[PDB]
């Protein structure tokens, strides 16, 4: 497996500089071959190059992978799970601090519990609204995002699947803004807040009465 | 505001205490440099007067003259700072220390030179803060100055009016108690900026334009005559950027009512929507006078000069917005416009016409 | 230009059939029509079909000083890609892009030349065109400071009238002619 560094593309031509080579490595196997998988990351240290490219080791780019058989035969992308960056920091380094106190409003996630009736019949009546009916901006496109009409990477078009991510890093990233859609949507409806949440840290014996 | 007595009450006897020294100024010798005794010499060794505005090295000289000023309560009970009134804050009337007739050593201050202490002619959201907010928005050094600079002496037209002996000129400004207090604060926006870029990553206690001038000395403080070391050692321009070793601390950089943080992306927030801007030219003139704009009022702004100023021309234009103004006639940036201008001098006359050439109109988005 | 008007040399064994709709005798029930149902005797609208159009000079140029245009218009180096096309099983539309790389090291894509449609649906009668259909992309790569010899490539990119649902390549790959001075 060659180690080729790429620089992203801004454009529709697919320009993305990949031609400087990073690393290399190798990999021992064969038929009737010990089924096997690390439990952990192999990791190819390319700090080096990254350096010698003038490029910040914290900006933005990324890593492919040419993997040749050892029959000389050029082989899938899809062989081998796709190559990541991964970055260690100066430590200790603190990241950027966060804006200061509140101001002058900030939509309130509350325990589903701490819900007072009348809330939970107005937030009753946005998701109603917004569920009731369905457009393009209604629920049902929001609902869709996440899985199963398979729109990624686009819908069209041989080959689709899931848009959520999982098996990642950027789960909760992906996922935190599909809450603030659902968010937006119940907002722009007239609930004055936030989406709830309920803990099931907390031992429960049944299901919020809300749901 | 926010002062305690009796933090009022110690200040007071300070300024009075340096009304005489009077042998190191002890304060007309301070009031001379930006007033009108001639302050130095071309090597003709004609007279000129020492005021270091108009050049993009503006806020040192003074930021310093503060602190020539500011030492000169020394060990008087000067025990706090200068302070600042934000006059970007909207204000009916004018602040205290300096109203109070009786007792009060800011009301007024006298000239040796002209046996007469100084007079004063106020003349009539806010409007210091959009035309402030807009040199924050800024981020070159230089691009900032220019309406650092005019922001600031649009005060010395308004605090002093139709007196020789006051705030509008040149010549006896720098006489009256009000100028520094007024400073302060035309100091601290400097600084708030230079915590704004620092935020940016853009340079602060550094500078890119021009190399050239940052390096010039700066009399009097260059002088021999200056009998505080401090100064002369700052007397340069790229010194006196890094106000740090003063050594002096505002309460707090915050404009009314923002983080730094919280600034930066009000004025993102601004600039969201597309604006138009007017520019113009400006230049030396003995003169010191006021400007009023049009197309419905667009002005106004004001340019601050003496007699025997060394004479100077900025290297930018000066924008100031006038969308207010299309909406006001329902234009799109799009129907063509005259941009009417009027420019009146201190004293009561005259309006005389450039001198400024003709303003350009430019469109920002968006 | 003295070239045949009214009779075609170019295509033979095909002038002849009678138009399917128009011979069949239901339910083209025009006599007009169906009488001249072949499409030799289609070449003169005038005569046969009896009409004619307003003026016959085109963007407001009389016809000898169109033909200089054209012929002007043929002075000049021009670069043209060439497209074999063939009924698709329904209508979609194909856009032209120039691939120019950059010195290091191998280089695309797309900066966006032209456009031109294909028409069609299901049970259409299949067909095949026997020659290149021509898109001048000479201005383009003029605007590019490209050439006929400088190092570049032509790619089309196909959209189906669907609604976007692009389509992988159906179209053997853009021909790129010179045509030298007249
Ligand atoms: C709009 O999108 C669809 C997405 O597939 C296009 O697919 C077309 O679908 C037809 C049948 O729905 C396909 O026909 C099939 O061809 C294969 C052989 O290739 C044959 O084994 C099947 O029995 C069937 O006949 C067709 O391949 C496919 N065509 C293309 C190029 O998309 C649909 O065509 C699109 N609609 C338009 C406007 O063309
Ligand atoms: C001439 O046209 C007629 C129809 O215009 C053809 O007869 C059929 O018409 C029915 C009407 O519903 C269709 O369902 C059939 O499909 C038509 N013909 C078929 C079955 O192909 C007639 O066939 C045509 N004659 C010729 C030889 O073209
Ligand atoms: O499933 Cu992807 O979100 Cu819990």
């Amino acid at each position: 497996v060659r180690i080729k560094l790429c620089i992203p593309t801004e454009d529709k031509r697919q320009s993305d500089n990949c031609d400087n080579d990073a690393g290399q490595f190798f990999i021992l196997g064969g038929t009737n071959e010990m089924p096997w998988n690390f439990a952990f990351p192999y990791l190819h240290e390319i700090t080096d190059t990254v350096l010698s490219l003038g490029l910040a080791l914290d900006s933005n780019y990324y890593v492919t992978a040419e993997v040749t058989a050892i029959n000389g035969t050029l082989m899938p992308t899809q062989t081998i799970p796709r190559p990541i960056v991964t970055y260690i920091p100066p430590q200790g380094f603190k990241d950027v601090n966060m804006v200061n106190m509140d101001t002058s409003s900030l939509r309130f996630r509350k325990d589903i519990s701490s819900l007072t009736t009348e809330e939970e019949y107005e937030l009753r009546v946005a998701m109603e609204r917004f569920m009731s009916d369905k457009s393009i901006n209604g629920y049902q496109a929001l609902a869709e995002f996440h899985g199963l009409p398979a729109k990624c990477p686009r819908p069209d078009a041989l080959n689709r699947v899931a848009c959520c991510i999982h098996g990642m890093a950027t789960f909760p990233h992906w996922h935190r803004l599909v809450v603030m859609q659902f968010e937006n949507a119940l907002f722009t409806r007239g609930s004055p807040i936030g989406v709830p949440y309920w803990d099931w840290t907390k031992p429960f014996t049944a299901l919020p009465s809300l749901l | 505001n926010s002062l305690t007595p009796s933090e009022i009450e110690n200040l007071r006897n300070a300024l009075a205490a340096v009304q005489a020294d009077k042998t190191d100024a002890g304060y007309q010798k301070i009031a001379s440099f930006h007033g009108m005794p001639l302050s130095c010499q071309y090597p003709d060794g004609t007279a000129f007067a020492c005021c270091q505005h108009g050049m993009v090295t503006f806020p040192h000289w003074h930021r310093l003259y503060m602190k020539q000023m500011e030492d000169a309560l020394k060990a008087k009970g000067a025990k706090i700072g200068i302070p600042y009134w934000d006059w970007t804050t909207a204000f009916h009337s004018l602040p205290i220390l300096v109203t109070e007739p009786k007792n009060n050593p800011f009301h007024h201050g006298y000239i040796d030179v002209a046996d007469t202490k100084t007079t004063r002619d106020p003349r009539p959201q806010s409007f210091f803060y959009r035309q402030i907010a807009f040199a924050l928005e800024q981020r070159d050094f230089c691009d900032f100055e220019i309406q650092f600079e005019m922001g600031h002496n649009a005060i010395h037209s308004w605090v002093g009016g139709p007196s020789p002996y006051g705030m509008s000129t040149l010549h006896y400004t720098s006489y009256d108690p009000l100028f520094y207090v007024h400073h302060s604060n035309t100091d601290r926006i400097w600084a708030i900026w230079q915590a704004l870029q620092k935020y940016r990553g853009l340079p602060y206690n550094s500078a890119n334009c021009e190399i050239n001038k940052l390096k010039k000395p700066m009399m009097p403080f260059s002088s021999e005559d200056n009998p505080n070391e401090v100064t002369k050692a700052h007397s340069t321009g790229y010194k006196s950027f890094d106000y740090q070793q003063l050594n002096y601390e505002y309460d707090n950089l915050n404009f009314h009512g923002m983080t730094i943080p919280q600034l930066e992306v009000h004025l993102k927030k601004i600039q969201e929507k597309d604006r138009v801007f007017a520019g113009f030219l400006l230049r030396a003139i003995g003169q010191s006078a006021d400007v009023n704009f049009d197309v419905t009022f667009g002005g106004t702004f004001c340019v601050l000069g003496g007699d025997y100023e060394m004479p100077w021309a900025f290297d930018r234009l000066f924008l100031y917005d006038i969308s207010k103004s299309l909406v006001h006639l329902r234009l799109d940036a799009h129907d063509d416009f005259d941009i009417k201008v009027t420019i009146m001098g201190i004293d009561g006359k005259s309006l005389p016409p450039n001198l400024l050439p003709s303003p350009t109109i430019l469109f920002k988005p968006g | 230009r003295k070239l045949s008007y009214n009779e075609a040399n170019c295509a033979l064994p095909l002038m002849n059939q009678p138009m399917r709709p128009f011979s069949n005798s239901t339910a083209n029930n025009d006599r007009l029509t169906f009488t001249n149902s072949r499409p030799n005797d289609v070449f003169d609208y005038q005569n046969v079909l009896h009409y004619k159009y307003d003026t016959l000079n085109f963007a407001g140029l009389s016809i000898p000083q169109l033909e200089r245009i054209l012929q002007k218009n043929q002075g000049r180096d021009r670069i043209f890609a060439g497209f074999l096309l063939h009924g698709i099983k329904a209508s979609a539309d194909v856009r032209i892009y120039i691939c120019v790389p950059t010195g290091i090291g191998e280089e695309n894509c797309g900066n966006y030349a032209g456009i031109f449609s294909v028409l069609g649906g299901e049970t259409e009668m299949p067909w095949q065109f026997d020659r290149l259909f021509r898109y001048e992309i000479t201005d383009e790569l003029k605007k590019l400071g490209l050439n006929q010899n400088s190092h570049f490539r032509v790619e089309m990119e196909l959209t189906a009238v669907n609604g976007s649902k692009i389509t992988q390549k159906i179209f053997p790959n853009p021909t790129i002619i010179f045509v030298p001075s007249d």
